[PDB]
RNA sequence: CCGACUUACCAACCCGAUGCAAACUGCGAAUACCGGAGAAUGUUAUCACGGGAGACACACGGCGGGUGCUAACGUCCGUCGUGAAGAGGGAAACAACCCAGACCGCCAGCUAAGGUCCCAAAGUCAUGGUUAAGUGGGAAACGAUGUGGGAAGGCCCAGAC
RNA sequence: UCCUCCUAAAGAGUAACGGAGGAGCACGAAGGUUGGCUAAUCCUGGUCGGACAUCAGGAGGUUAGUGCAAUGGCAUAAGCC
RNA sequence: GCUCAACGGAUAAAAGGUACUCCGGGGAUAACAGGCUGAUACCGCCCAAGAGUUCAUAUCGACGGCGGUGUUUGGCACCU
RNA sequence: UGCCUGGCGGCCGUAGCGCGGUGGUCCCACCUGACCCCAUGCCGAACUCAGAAGUGAAACGCCGUAGCGCCGAUGGUAGUGUGGGGUCUCCCCAUGCGAGAGUAGGGAACUGCCAGGCAU
């Protein structure tokens, strides 16, 4: 029930930005793991796909799904945004609230690249 | 006196039901009356043609109907003009559906049918055919 | 067992079906199933007297079609909504 | 004879038709229903009223998960 | 061009500024006048939709 | 006090069915409204401005509302049209009904409803006719063994009314 | 004067005397940017409590709600803190 | 400073009688009076369960309607 | 290159409801503590954070079923002018124009990117 109740939660935001047509960065944390990307305006194509399945990443962090790897998963993240040459988004917290693992993850892309 | 508990509102349009009608085919009875023309049907004439058919079958059988006087029309008393808006609430009618099976009957032969719907003619002004249900 | 004389409608729409009217020739269709659709034009007082038979529904009728004998069913019906006429005879083949 | 009464009416309805060009401010439908919404590149106003931002040939289309009716923005 | 004869056999009198126009595109002016246009899908569907007060000679 | 049983009664509600619309459209429209890419056409019939107007009292032939009585040479009506602005053309006489657009005469040709016994200016043809109605040439629902037919049917020279 | 619908020819608008219901605002919170929730209805059980106050399962999803008369809007919900 | 409440707002400020009446016009627009239509005054015409002792087919006729006298009651709005 | 699983575009009920079965390598959530960051107009119920003892009961995913809603047949259809008429409360003649209604007939999806387990 919580992922559709989520979606329901999150349906306005995730419109509201694909309309808006800037691209933002996505997240979807679990209790045990997390995938982060960055997709395009309208959701048609991901840029950067960098999660705590990958191995470097799962094999550099002790637990999977939590605030440390999310922090850390935002440091990587970023920086590879930075990589590519990803400089503008506009936040997208996909229906949570801006507290916990989002919250960390998200402070760690502003210090490794994204300006939000 | 067939007549609705409640209506819609208390008056409506005048109306239109102008070329094909939809009660071509029979639904319950197996003896109906056709009426290929146009007209109405006044409550007292449907209730009338009801009381008429009991008296002939001496209440073997049933009868149904199916269209019913839920339009109060509004005609106007005599002497009124076209003005000083709508008028009046009168009377209650249905309008005659070309194809449309009005009385049934079913328990008594063909031939005390047929009589029963001239004596439906001759208690009504409207054109008449003799009709059965239909084989699918 | 009725075998009815019928052909092929070329040209079919409202107004050929108003003059078939005036000369006397009511439509039909022929299908069922995968087959190709074709419609027929009937002869129109010989299906009427053929169908008032109560085994016109039931039976395994055939019909002559450009020198053929075809074998369908009865599944539909459309009538004149006021006047003895079939507006439609439908055919499932057998 | 009491209820003879209607609005002054307020001309609503689509008024700048898709095919129609949009010039710098116009909108492209006045109405007092969103029937036609804001899709790509509209938005909306106070009172259910939607101004379009982007100009050029307007597109129609049906859209949504309960079937509904939008106002779209070609390339022109 | 094709051009394929046209004879007006009566004019657009009590008729629609519709076909009012109709005839005075085609030029049609009067009884009987006979003109010369050249013919395209959409001169032939003019022709179909008033065929009724013209009349067409090949 | 919980109660035992049944009873040509009414119907919630679902199925096998009947429905319905000015104030409902899980259907969908047409000419087209709005438009955007073309053949020809149209003496520029579109736009801006400046001088002056009438009327704010349009009727009848082809449509849907209230109306009204599913009446009217009826209406507020939304409307194409003819008349208005056009006589002339037939209608018993009655602009619109069927036309048609006269600039003026000449005792001149291909022409549109009314059109073709007499009045009467137009046909008294060949093939089918049909009909007691004078149909045409006005009263309705109602019918009833009148009657060209046409098709189908059921008894039948082992007897049909 | 000013309001909710069909009418009026599927843009528009279209009548008085073509059917039904009204106002001469109010909320400084019934608000907004920003944090949330999603009805109505009926069966079952329970001391109160009864068809319905309240609590506990289940059936439907806008048939609830709109601040009014009401239409058209509205789930992302302007509907409910 | 507006229940100027008719509120695109004639003024800051306003009700009645005329059979004692008068002028300019209209058949725009009404009435005795003066046409089309036919719901209906009102008349003619619609079977057949039956008041009619039964009985249809005799005053006759119940539950139940169309043409019309144009003659009334009306509708429209004109010829005057 | 293929099944399962997750993050997002193409269709927005031929997708959607239902019933017969399958998954814990990777994997969702259930789940251990919630003294913590953080919440309750009462409860870590909800969200959440430090973890993986177990988990597939509800859920998600996949196949089968045309039992429902839907798609649309072809004949057929009223109506819109347009010119003609009548039996003018409404119906018909030559066409362009053409709805619905349903029906004999289909569809549970289909499609794409990236990656995790699984093996060339
Ligand atoms: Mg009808
Ligand atoms: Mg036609
Ligand atoms: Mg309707
Ligand atoms: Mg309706
Ligand atoms: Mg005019
Ligand atoms: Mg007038
Ligand atoms: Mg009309
Ligand atoms: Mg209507
Ligand atoms: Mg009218
Ligand atoms: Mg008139
Ligand atoms: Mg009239
Ligand atoms: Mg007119
Ligand atoms: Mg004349
Ligand atoms: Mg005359
Ligand atoms: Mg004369
Ligand atoms: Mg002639
Ligand atoms: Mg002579
Ligand atoms: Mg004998
Ligand atoms: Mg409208
Ligand atoms: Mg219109
Ligand atoms: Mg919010
Ligand atoms: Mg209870
Ligand atoms: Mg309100
Ligand atoms: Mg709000
Ligand atoms: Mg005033
Ligand atoms: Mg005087
Ligand atoms: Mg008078
Ligand atoms: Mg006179
Ligand atoms: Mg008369
Ligand atoms: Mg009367
Ligand atoms: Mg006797
Ligand atoms: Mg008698
Ligand atoms: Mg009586
Ligand atoms: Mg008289
Ligand atoms: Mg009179
Ligand atoms: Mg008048
Ligand atoms: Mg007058
Ligand atoms: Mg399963
Ligand atoms: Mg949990
Ligand atoms: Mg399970
Ligand atoms: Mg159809
Ligand atoms: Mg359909
Ligand atoms: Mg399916
Ligand atoms: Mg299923």
């Amino acid at each position: 029930d919580k992922k559709s109740a989520r979606i329901r939660r999150a349906t306005r935001a995730r419109r509201k930005l694909q309309e808006l047509g800037a691209t933002r960065l996505v997240v979807h944390r679990t209790p045990r793991h997390i995938y982060a990307q960055v997709i395009a305006p309208n959701g048609s194509e991901v840029l950067v796909a960098a999660s705590t399945v990958e191995k470097a990443i799962a094999e550099q962090l002790k637990y999977t799904g939590n605030k440390d790897a999310a922090a850390a998963v935002g440091k990587a993240v970023a920086e590879r945004a930075l990589e590519k040459g990803i400089k503008d988004v506009s936040f997208d917290r996909s229906g949570f609230q801006y507290h916990g693992r989002v919250q960390a993850l998200a402070d760690a892309a502003r210090e490794a690249g994204l300006q939000f | 006196m067939l007549q609705p508990k409640r209506t819609k509102f208390r008056k409506m349009h005048k109306g239109r039901n102008r070329g094909l009608a939809q009660g071509t085919d029979v639904s319950f009875g197996s003896f109906g009356l056709k009426a290929v023309g146009r007209g109405r049907l006044t409550a007292r004439q449907i209730e009338a043609a009801r009381r008429a058919m009991t008296r002939a079958v001496k209440r073997q059988g049933k009868i149904w109907i199916r269209v019913f006087p839920d339009k109060p029309i509004t005609e106007k008393p005599l002497a009124v003009r076209m003005g000083k808006g709508k008028g009046n609430v009168e009377y209650w009618v249905a309008l005659i559906q070309p194809g449309k099976v009005l009385y049934e009957m079913d328990g008594v032969p063909e031939e005390l049918a047929r009589e029963a719907f001239k004596l439906a003619a001759a208690k009504l002004p409207i054109k008449t055919t003799f009709v059965t249900k239909t084989v699918m | 067992m009725f075998t009815i004389n019928a052909e092929v409608r070329k040209e079919q729409g409202k107004g050929a079906s108003r003059r078939l009217r005036a000369a006397n020739k009511f439509p039909a269709i022929i299908y069922g199933g995968k087959e190709a659709p074709l419609a027929i034009e009937l002869d129109h007082d010989k299906v009427m007297n053929m169908q008032a038979k109560a085994e016109f529904y039931s039976e395994v009728l055939t019909i002559v079609v450009d020198g053929k004998e075809i074998k369908v069913k009865a599944q539909d019906v459309q009538r004149h909504p006021y006047k003895p006429k079939l507006q439609h005879i439908d055919f499932v083949r057998a | 004879t009491r209820n003879g009464r209607d609005s002054e009416a307020k001309r609503l309805g689509v008024k700048r038709f898709g095919g129609e060009s949009v010039l710098a401010g116009s909108i492209i439908v006045r109405q007092r229903g969103t029937k036609f919404h804001a899709g790509a590149n509209v938005g909306c106003g106070r009172d259910h009223t939607l101004f379009a931002k982007a100009d050029g040939k307007v597109k129609f289309e049906v859209k949504g998960p309960k079937n509904r009716k939008f106002i779209s923005i070609e390339a022109e | 061009a094709k051009t394929i004869k046209i004879t007006q056999t009566r004019s657009a009198i009590g008729r629609l500024p519709k076909h009012k126009a109709t005839l005075l595109g085609l030029g049609l002016r009067r009884i009987g006048h006979t003109v010369e246009r050249e013919d395209t899908p959409a001169i032939r569907g003019m022709i179909n939709a008033v065929s009724f007060m013209v009349k067409v000679e090949e």
